[PDB]
RNA sequence: AAAUGGAUGGCGCUGGAGCGUCGGGCCCAUACCCGGCCGUCGCCGGCCUACGCCGCGACGAGUAGGAGGGCCGCUGCGGUGAGCCUUGAAGCCUAGGGCGCGGGCCCGGGUGGAGCCGCCGCAGGUGCAGAUCUUGGUGGUAGUAGCAAAUAUUCAAACG
RNA sequence: AGGCGGCCGCCCCCUCGCCCGUCACGCACCGCACGUUCGUGGGGAACCUGGCGCUAAACCAUUCGUAGACGACCUGCUUC
């Protein structure tokens, strides 16, 4: 990892992603991070960032998140994602990250219909459960003692 | 020895570190290769089972 | 102090005899362009003896146990390990002071790098006999990481020829001021005094 | 009686023991060794926890086959246990002590407690009825208990 | 600088170790005296090397440096006065150890005619109020 | 100002291949390398400066951390240029790969 | 062609660190030579504890076993030290000082409160690491197994 | 696996920033070692002083089920 930009305008749910109790946090995460971005001076020492970006970086991923409210859950905490863009030449990568910084991304518009998507995820828990149900061999039969 | 009815092995080799994932949120552990002939887009995204 | 030695056209075995040697007396060496370091014999045979050496390993677990590197300069250190006594506190303070480094750091791109004649293939081997290259065995078997370590060493291979011709430049400024008048009285002197 | 680790002087320090009580010695030690190195209410609150089972007592040497708690998060440990009868007595003596102390004339909302001591009284002696007719024993393990405490400037 | 003996070379002792007895570290129910081992599987015994040694006449000292103290004297030891006066032909090699049972009445007075007779005693000031 | 010792690597004790020898030890010593080598350095001496807390160290004006075991060449070792030497009190074994300085007196200059 | 993954010891070794013939050096064992010290033995010296004191020379390993010495040790007995002490004996502890190669011993510091030791002879129920040794005590296991055969308890008040 | 080097406009001084020659001095500590070094060598707790800044986060508790033997993991908690 060379080095992170992240947004202006970062979204609450990404900061209760951040902390861990919201309840007992003061809600200070990036204000220094904001202020930076806020000031001009400090735009003459983030620009040249991408300057160096653009020269010795070859993948670049787009860190995005989920919208909670939308969504009839509880969680309330947005979830962060790299998303490594297999497009063209580095330069017109990080321009078109920069257009589009701070904006949603629908699905219908990078994945389409009759696609064929792989899905990874994590398994249903079972818990600690035993040889036979988890490796599935041959159970023993009545007449075993000390286990079947 | 010489087990004299040889079986199929239960269960698989590849998938034997059986222990919790420190993460809930599964990872992409590669994405597909990039050329500059195709036009800009993006690879992963989320969604929830309903 | 520091030693920093070259990795093209050593042997594998006898660069690691003078590497444990000098690493018991205290000089901090550190190998540099491991995957340039011939061995030996054919390139066949010596991916068959090191498919035998991934061959060997614990069947109760694999992993407590025989560990297998692939990368060039892990080799290099396992076959100082297999020299150096690593089970004492000797050679372990000796495996400490060693480093080894696939590629060039951009230190030891500054820092002069010294090539041993006794481990030379040139002076060891008949060249009418058969070699291997480490970096190609270790790009054949496990490293997959010749492509990154190819293009930097291009990339500072450039680099060594843009600063050759400013030293080249600057020697020639100097010969010609060597050339130039009022430094013979000197001269003199150190001709007679061994010039 | 006598008292290992004798203080810088006797007129800031207050002393406490308890004799042949019918506590267990490995419980007593696990919650002295937490009770020890703690201010006086501090303390006081740390076993009113205890009993009523909010913050627990780490188990770090008699630690053989002892279940885990998430409250030892704060004592950088795995394990933990509550002793509600260990947290009762050492109350009750700390309770002694802060009497003692009254008597002694000290500065009593300032008081530490630098020493504490366990030691293993002598036990007393039953027995079980096992199989075939044999009989083994079964034993107690009370605890003889000393402390010292001192004033903090 | 007390009464500084005659000519007494320099002391050797050829090995200062007391020889440990084997298994003494293992076993704290053997007290670390040396006795013999007369087992037919002991590596003491065989003289395997990289063990313990035994005792043997060897490490005998010499007899010019036998039973000598660091100061320079041989020590006799010594319970009254007259058993102090004794000593007053070979006071310059042969210094006076008063007994552990002789109470400080007494020890003042043996120390005192030990000073006059200029005999060197090895404890003069034990046992004092 | 500059230093006058020539540098010399402590290298092990007087040893087999099973048991060691710890009266007398050996020391690789820089520029000599060949038996006809080792025969100016016969008869210098040599000291290993090592470092404790406690201040005992020689009269030269200031107390010091400095502690110095004391000891001079014997004979030469091998024909590598290796050089034995008989300290005054035997090595800590701490020493080893270490620098041990050999000073240019008594030599016949 | 053989079953665990492994063996010129491994690492590696090819103008050798392989093979056969050899030259000059180099390294060491308790082997050899010189020297210091102890002991045993042989020969011997002196009218200085004669059972002591010196001198020369050669050698010292060892289970079963056999001798000699012990100013090694424990218990008690008779002589013996005008012995030791309630101004502190025996016993015990001790990062203290020391001796003897060793059996062990003496002194320093602390608890302790009434008997103890050196030499010469005498007599032993006289020295412990073992015997699935006897008696007594105490650890790891271990705050572990276990407090589960016979359907089941709950609210309020009272003495406390 | 980057922190030192090069260029320009100025800065308070230095034309002994070095070699060749003359002159007079500074401890000459009277025979003695561990001396001169990259050292304003590395880490920890405090002491008095100037300027520029910072005003939190974990763990327990409670809740939660997409998770659980116990731990552990994903969660909620604003006065709208
Ligand atoms: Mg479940
Ligand atoms: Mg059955
Ligand atoms: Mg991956
Ligand atoms: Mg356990
Ligand atoms: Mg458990
Ligand atoms: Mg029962
Ligand atoms: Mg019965
Ligand atoms: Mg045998
Ligand atoms: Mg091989
Ligand atoms: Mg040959
Ligand atoms: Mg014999
Ligand atoms: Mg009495
Ligand atoms: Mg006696
Ligand atoms: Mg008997
Ligand atoms: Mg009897
Ligand atoms: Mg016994
Ligand atoms: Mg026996
Ligand atoms: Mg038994
Ligand atoms: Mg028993
Ligand atoms: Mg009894
Ligand atoms: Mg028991
Ligand atoms: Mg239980
Ligand atoms: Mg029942
Ligand atoms: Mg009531
Ligand atoms: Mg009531």
């Amino acid at each position: 990892t060379f080095k992170t930009v992240f947004a202006e305008h970062i979204s609450d749910e990404c900061k209760r992603r951040f902390y861990k109790n919201w309840h007992k946090s003061k809600k200070k995460a990036f204000t220094k991070y904001c202020k930076k971005w806020q000031d001009e001076d400090g735009k003459k020492q983030l620009e040249k960032d991408f300057s160096s970006m653009k020269k010795y970086c070859q993948v670049i991923r787009v860190i995005a998140h989920t919208q909670m409210r939308l969504l009839p859950l509880r969680q309330k905490k947005a979830h962060l994602m790299e998303i490594q863009v297999n497009g063209g030449t580095v330069a017109e990568k990080l321009d078109w990250a920069r257009e589009r910084l701070e904006q949603q991304v629908p699905v219908n518009q990078v994945f389409g219909q009759d696609e064929m998507i792989d899905v990874i995820g994590v398994t249903k828990g079972k818990g600690y459960k035993g040889v036979t149900s988890r490796w599935h061999t041959k159970k023993l039969p009545r007449k075993t003692h000390r286990g079947l | 020895s010489h087990r004299k009815f040889s079986a199929p092995r239960h269960g698989s080799l590849g998938f034997l570190p059986r222990k919790r994932s420190s993460r809930h949120r599964g990872k992409v552990k590669s994405f597909p290769k990039d050329d500059p002939s195709k036009p800009v887009h993006l690879t992963a995204f989320l969604g929830y089972k309903a | 102090q520091v030693l920093v030695l070259d990795g093209r056209g050593h042997l594998l075995g006898r660069l690691a005899a003078i590497v444990a040697k000098q690493v018991l007396l205290g000089r901090k060496v550190v190998v540099v362009r491991c995957e340039g370091i011939n061995i030996s014999g054919n390139f066949y045979r010596n991916k068959l003896k090191y498919l035998a050496f991934l061959r060997k390993r614990m069947n109760t677990n694999p992993s407590r146990g025989p560990y297998h590197f692939r990368a060039p300069s892990r080799i290099f250190w396992r076959t100082v390990r297999g020299m150096l006594p690593h089970k004492t506190k000797r050679g372990q303070a000796a495996l400490d002071r060693l480093k080894v480094f696939d590629g060039i750091p951009p230190p030891y791109d500054k820092k002069k790098r010294m090539v041993v004649p006794a481990a030379l293939k040139v002076v060891r081997l008949k060249p009418t006999r058969k070699f291997a290259y480490l970096g190609r065995l270790a790009h054949e078997v496990g490293w997959k990481y010749q492509a990154v370590t190819a293009t930097l060493e291009e990339k500072r291979k450039e680099k060594a020829k843009i600063h050759y011709r400013k030293k080249k430049q600057l020697m020639r400024l100097r010969k010609q001021a060597e050339k130039n008048v009022e430094k013979k009285i000197d001269k003199y002197t150190e001709v007679l005094k061994t010039h | 009686v006598r008292y290992s680790l004798d203080p810088e002087n006797p007129t800031k320090s207050c002393k406490s023991r308890g004799s042949n009580l019918r506590v267990h010695f490995k419980n007593t030690r696990e919650t002295a060794q937490a009770i020890k190195g703690m201010h006086i209410r501090k303390a006081t609150k740390y076993l009113k926890d205890v009993t009523l089972q909010k913050q627990c007592v780490p188990f770090r040497r008699y630690n053989g086959g002892v279940g885990r708690c998430a409250q030892a998060k704060q004592w950088g440990w795995t394990q933990g246990r509550w002793p509600k009868k260990s947290a009762e007595f050492l109350l009750h003596m700390l309770k002694n002590a802060e009497s003692n102390a009254e008597l002694k004339g000290l500065d009593v909302d300032s008081l530490v407690i630098e020493h504490i001591q366990v030691n293993k009284a002598p036990k007393m002696r039953r027995r079980t009825y096992r199989a075939h007719g044999r009989i083994n024993p079964y034993m107690s393990s009370p605890c003889h208990i000393e402390m010292i405490l001192t004033e903090k400037e | 600088a007390a009464l500084r003996p005659l000519v007494k070379p320099k002391i050797v002792k050829k090995r200062t170790k007391k020889f440990i007895r084997h298994q003494s570290d293992r076993y704290v129910k053997i007290k670390r005296n040396w006795r013999k081992p007369r087992g037919i599987d002991n590596r003491v015994r065989r003289r395997f090397k990289g063990q313990i040694l035994m005792p043997n006449i060897g490490y005998g000292s010499n007899k010019k440096t036998k039973h000598m103290l660091p100061s320079g004297f041989r020590k006799f030891l010594v319970h009254n006065v007259k058993e102090l006066e004794v000593l007053l032909m070979c006071n310059k090699s042969y210094c006076a150890e008063i007994a552990h049972n002789v109470s400080s009445k007494n020890r003042k007075a043996i120390v005192e005619r030990a000073a006059q007779l200029a005999i060197r005693v090895t404890n003069p000031n034990a046992r004092l109020r | 100002s500059g230093r006058l010792w020539s540098k010399a690597i402590f290298a092990g004790y007087k040893r087999g291949l099973r048991n060691q020898r710890e009266h007398t030890a050996l020391l690789k010593i820089e520029g000599v390398y060949a038996r006809d080598e080792t025969e100016f350095y016969l008869g210098k001496r040599c000291a290993y400066v090592y470092k404790a807390k406690n201040n005992t160290v020689t009269p030269g004006g200031k107390p010091n951390k400095t502690r110095v075991i004391w000891g001079k060449v014997t004979r030469a070792h091998g024909n590598s240029g290796m050089v034995r030497a008989k300290f005054r009190s035997n090595l800590p074994a701490k020493a080893i790969g270490h620098r041990i300085r050999v000073m240019l007196y008594p030599s016949r200059i």
